[PDB]
């Protein structure tokens, strides 16, 4: 899965591309934590969210 | 007006006092299945005075975090929203509940039902409007039923349907008055015009609008919308037929109509009922439901250059070519615990090239 | 059974013949523009092997003609060729063929180009293992959701008439109906006081022995569709533990997967992230418990996201060994698990059939190449 592929931050992931693949990668990044695979949380309104591979990687 | 900040307390997959915002003109959101994304729309609908009788709740006790399993996080849970617009009124609304009792708040004060109405239609939305409130499969729902129910729902939106249950009982007995009376007849066209000038006024408006709406969705000349009334003097007594001629077809009835186009017709009808007393903000979920990628780009462009005048838009989508071009990609993500919880994080596609 | 190929002539959107590559062994995909004609193919199949589109008054069946680029065609042809690799057909025929011509009034049939009429084709269809009474596995558009938003009542009727005992609850309550208002007759005679009293006992005894096998026959499929449902759902979801429960009485659907904390709720009070799973799971429960000659799916991937596609495609790629599954897709993840790929285009008011290759499927429908 492309979500598992990214195991190999996210702004640098989604920088040099159009909204298409940038947003696809961001969406998969958000999805893969559905069962706590990474750790991430945004308390501030609008800025970066940092996550690293965790329990299932 | 533009919406900025939203505060939630103790709803489905919503544990914590999270404040959410700000927002923009056309904000899109995407996430995993069952990520509480539809619960955002549930909160938006509830904070604006929902019926609270059709939201998976018995009366008020199943609308709490883990409520219909027997483990509510508390007996109280509430939303507050920040509405900012012209007139320098950056006000806030709030819907709170304790036990089986509910309470309204306008800028943190006690508010009852009819006062909420007199301040709500001030915003331009009727107590029985519910016009723009979308569902996960709303665009797959309105088309299937017979036209009579569409007539009923399109007549109840103009403060008219609340007296049909007494107008219907008028006619069949007045024949006896005809058989022998005239005072009642001379007063009987009063309710007749109370129906006509109240319903047909918006009826003709939406009938005119649907044409350019379907065009803006498709820009196909042969693709034309037609809300054909039957017996226009008493149209709501029967069904009102619809004909959404696709670009490659002709005028065809609703019987042998292809399913894959009912989504576009339903969206056009949504924007048509929008044309009648529009709401300053839009909610959309699962726009890539049954509409293939062919028309998804046209639809997405139609909204994101259609909602730049007075009303903003909130949308959920899945197909790639949509978020190839949108301007905001906010997200909500789940997390485990004693039950399901969700947390809000914000990226905007405007920064994405 | 084992579908080989189809031929369509002027059915709804195909004014031309449809000689293409024969359909593959296990599963194939259909891709194309919205309104291209993919669904029309499935109504063509349903029409050629079910009467639900051929039992109405002879007005709409004329609209069941093709009216795309010209006037109404007085005659249209539909036929399906199979391959009796399993000796399913009672008649010793290597290549099973069914055919119907629709006209102004003619709707007769041809088995292997043999003249056959209405009753003498349904008799063989019933000997061929098909459920006319409830059209299983020809689930049409919007099915996965129509069973979903609605209460226990329609799921009760769905299960109980895919079993199929409609006459039974049409007459059991009618027998019950007269026993209600006639209680005064007994009591008036009871006030007067004779054989009818033991007759009332006889009524209860005969009704009970009548109901003995009816509900038993339901349990002759209820427990089967229940036990595999948990098994198939556990196969779909590594934590999956969805079950059915019994209570005339109602039933209950319940779901449990990967949560283990509080996620034991009924899907009626659940959002749309599981309704399609419950649907597909019950169809696959019928799959395993009650095998069918083939399986036909429409828009079974309308609501959920690609996470569900991964698991469902992984499961289907292995379940294909049971029988042939046919569906329509718009995304490549589940398209990648098909033996062959097929597509539908639309030119000059007429559909166009063409077997699409892998190199053409995984690029045209992924990148938006729309126009108009
Ligand atoms: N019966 C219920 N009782 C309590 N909470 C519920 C119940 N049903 C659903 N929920 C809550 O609602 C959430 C549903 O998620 P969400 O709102 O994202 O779904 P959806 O958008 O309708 O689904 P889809 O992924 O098909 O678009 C669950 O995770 C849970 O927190
Ligand atoms: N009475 C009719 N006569 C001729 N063509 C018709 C008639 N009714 C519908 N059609 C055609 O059927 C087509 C439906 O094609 P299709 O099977 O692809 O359905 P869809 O659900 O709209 O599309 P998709 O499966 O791509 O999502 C329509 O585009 C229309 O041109």
């Amino acid at each position: 899965k492309r979500t598992q592929q990214m195991l190999h931050s996210l702004l640098e992931l989604c920088r040099n591309t159009n909204r298409k693949q940038a947003a696809a990668k961001f969406y998969s990044f958000l999805v893969l934590k559905k069962q706590q695979a990474i750790e991430l949380t945004q308390e501030e309104p609008y800025s970066d969210i940092i996550a690293t591979p965790g329990p299932r990687f | 007006g533009f919406l900025k900040l939203i505060e939630i307390e103790n709803f489905k997959s919503y544990k914590g006092r999270q404040i959410i915002g700000p927002f923009q003109r056309f904000t899109a959101i995407i996430g995993p299945n069952g990520s509480g994304k539809s619960n955002l729309m549930d909160a938006i609908s509830f904070v604006l005075g929902e019926k609270t009788s059709n939201l998976r709740v018995k009366t008020l006790r199943d609308l709490i975090h883990g409520a219909p399993v027997g483990k509510p996080a508390a007996n109280r849970a509430f939303v507050s929203m920040v509405y900012s617009e012209e007139g320098a009124e950056d006000r806030t609304f709030a819907r709170v509940i304790v036990g089986g009792s509910s309470e309204y708040k306008i800028n943190n004060k006690v508010v009852q039902l009819h006062e909420y109405s007199e301040e709500l239609e001030k915003l331009g939305i009727l107590i029985k409007a519910r016009n723009f409130l979308v569902f996960q499969g709303a665009v797959e729902s309105i088309a299937m039923k017979n036209p009579k129910e569409r007539t009923a729902l399109f007549e109840e939106i103009s403060r008219s349907g609340e007296l049909a249950q007494e107008y219907d009982k008028r006619k069949k007995e007045m024949v006896k008055a005809e058989e022998d009376a005239k005072k009642a007849k001379q007063a009987f066209e009063q309710i007749k015009k109370e129906r006509f000038d109240r319903f047909n006024a918006c009826f003709e408006s939406v009938a005119t609008n649907i044409d350019e709406i379907y065009k803006a969705l498709s820009r196909n000349s042969s693709a034309q919308a037609f809300l054909g009334p039957e017996n226009p003097e008493e149209p709501y007594l029967d069904g009102i037929n619809y004909n959404c001629v696709a670009p490659g077809k002709r005028f065809r009835p609703m019987d042998n109509l292809s399913g894959g186009e009912k989504t576009v017709a339903a969206l056009a009808l949504l924007f048509a009922i929008h044309s009648y007393k529009p709401a300053p903000f839009f909610v959309l979920d699962q726009i890539d439901a049954a509409l293939d990628n062919t028309n998804i780009g046209k639809v997405a462009n139609y909204i994101k250059e259609q909602s730049t005048c007075n009303f903003q838009a909130i949308v959920i989508s899945l197909k790639e070519e949509f978020y190839t071009k949108a301007e905001s990609l906010i997200g909500v993500y789940p997390e485990q615990g004693d039950c399901v919880i969700s947390k809000v994080l914000t990226f905007d596609l405007t920064k994405y090239p | 059974m084992y579908i080989k190929q189809v031929i369509i002539q002027g059915f709804r959107s195909y004014r031309d013949q449809t000689i293409v590559d024969p359909f593959s062994s296990k599963h194939n995909v259909i891709v194309g523009r919205n309104g291209s004609g993919k669904s029309n193919f499935f109504y063509a199949i349903q029409f050629v092997l079910s009467d639900e589109f051929s039992h109405l008054r002879p007005e709409q069946r004329l609209a069941l003609l093709h009216e795309g680029t010209g006037p109404r065609v007085i005659s249209a042809f539909v036929e399906i060729i199979f391959d009796n690799s399993d000796n399913r057909l009672p008649i010793d025929k290597e290549e099973v063929s069914l055919r119907r011509v629709i006209g102004a009034k003619k709707d007769q049939y041809f088995l292997d180009k043999k003249m056959v009429t209405k009753n003498d084709v349904m008799n063989l269809l019933e000997s061929a293992g098909f459920s006319r009474s409830n059209p299983y596995y020809i689930v049409k558009q919007g099915k996965i959701n129509q069973m979903a938003t609605a209460p226990d009542s329609q799921r009760l009727k769905l299960l109980r008439e895919v079993a199929g005992t409609r006459v039974y609850d049409e007459r059991k309550e009618e027998s019950i109906s007269l026993m209600k208002e006639t209680e005064g007759k007994r009591e008036k005679i009871n006030e007067l006081l004779e054989e009818l009293d033991r007759g009332y006992k006889s009524i209860m005894e005969l009704m009970n022995v009548l109901e003995l096998r009816k509900y038993e026959a339901i349990q002759l499929t209820f427990k089967q569709v229940s036990k595999n449902f948990s098994e198939v759902f556990q196969k779909l979801v590594p934590g999956g533990k969805a079950t059915l429960v019994m209570k005339f009485t109602g039933v209950g659907i319940r779901v449990s997967f990967t949560g283990k904390q509080g996620e034991m709720r009924e899907m009626q009070q659940l959002s749309g992230g599981q309704k399609s799973l419950v649907a597909l799971a019950l169809i696959f429960a019928i799959q395993k418990c009650d095998p069918a000659p083939f399986y036909l799916f429409d828009q079974i991937d309308q609501a959920l996201d690609a996470q569900h596609r991964k698991a469902v495609s992984d499961m289907i790629m292995e379940l294909a060994v049971h029988a042939q599954f046919i569906t329509t897709t718009f995304r490549p993840e589940l398209l990648e698990s098909a033996d062959k790929f097929y597509g539908v285009k639309f030119r000059n008011k007429v559909s166009h059939i063409d077997v699409i290759t892998a190199e053409m499927a995984k690029d045209f429908v992924e990148d938006d190449t729309t126009h108009g």
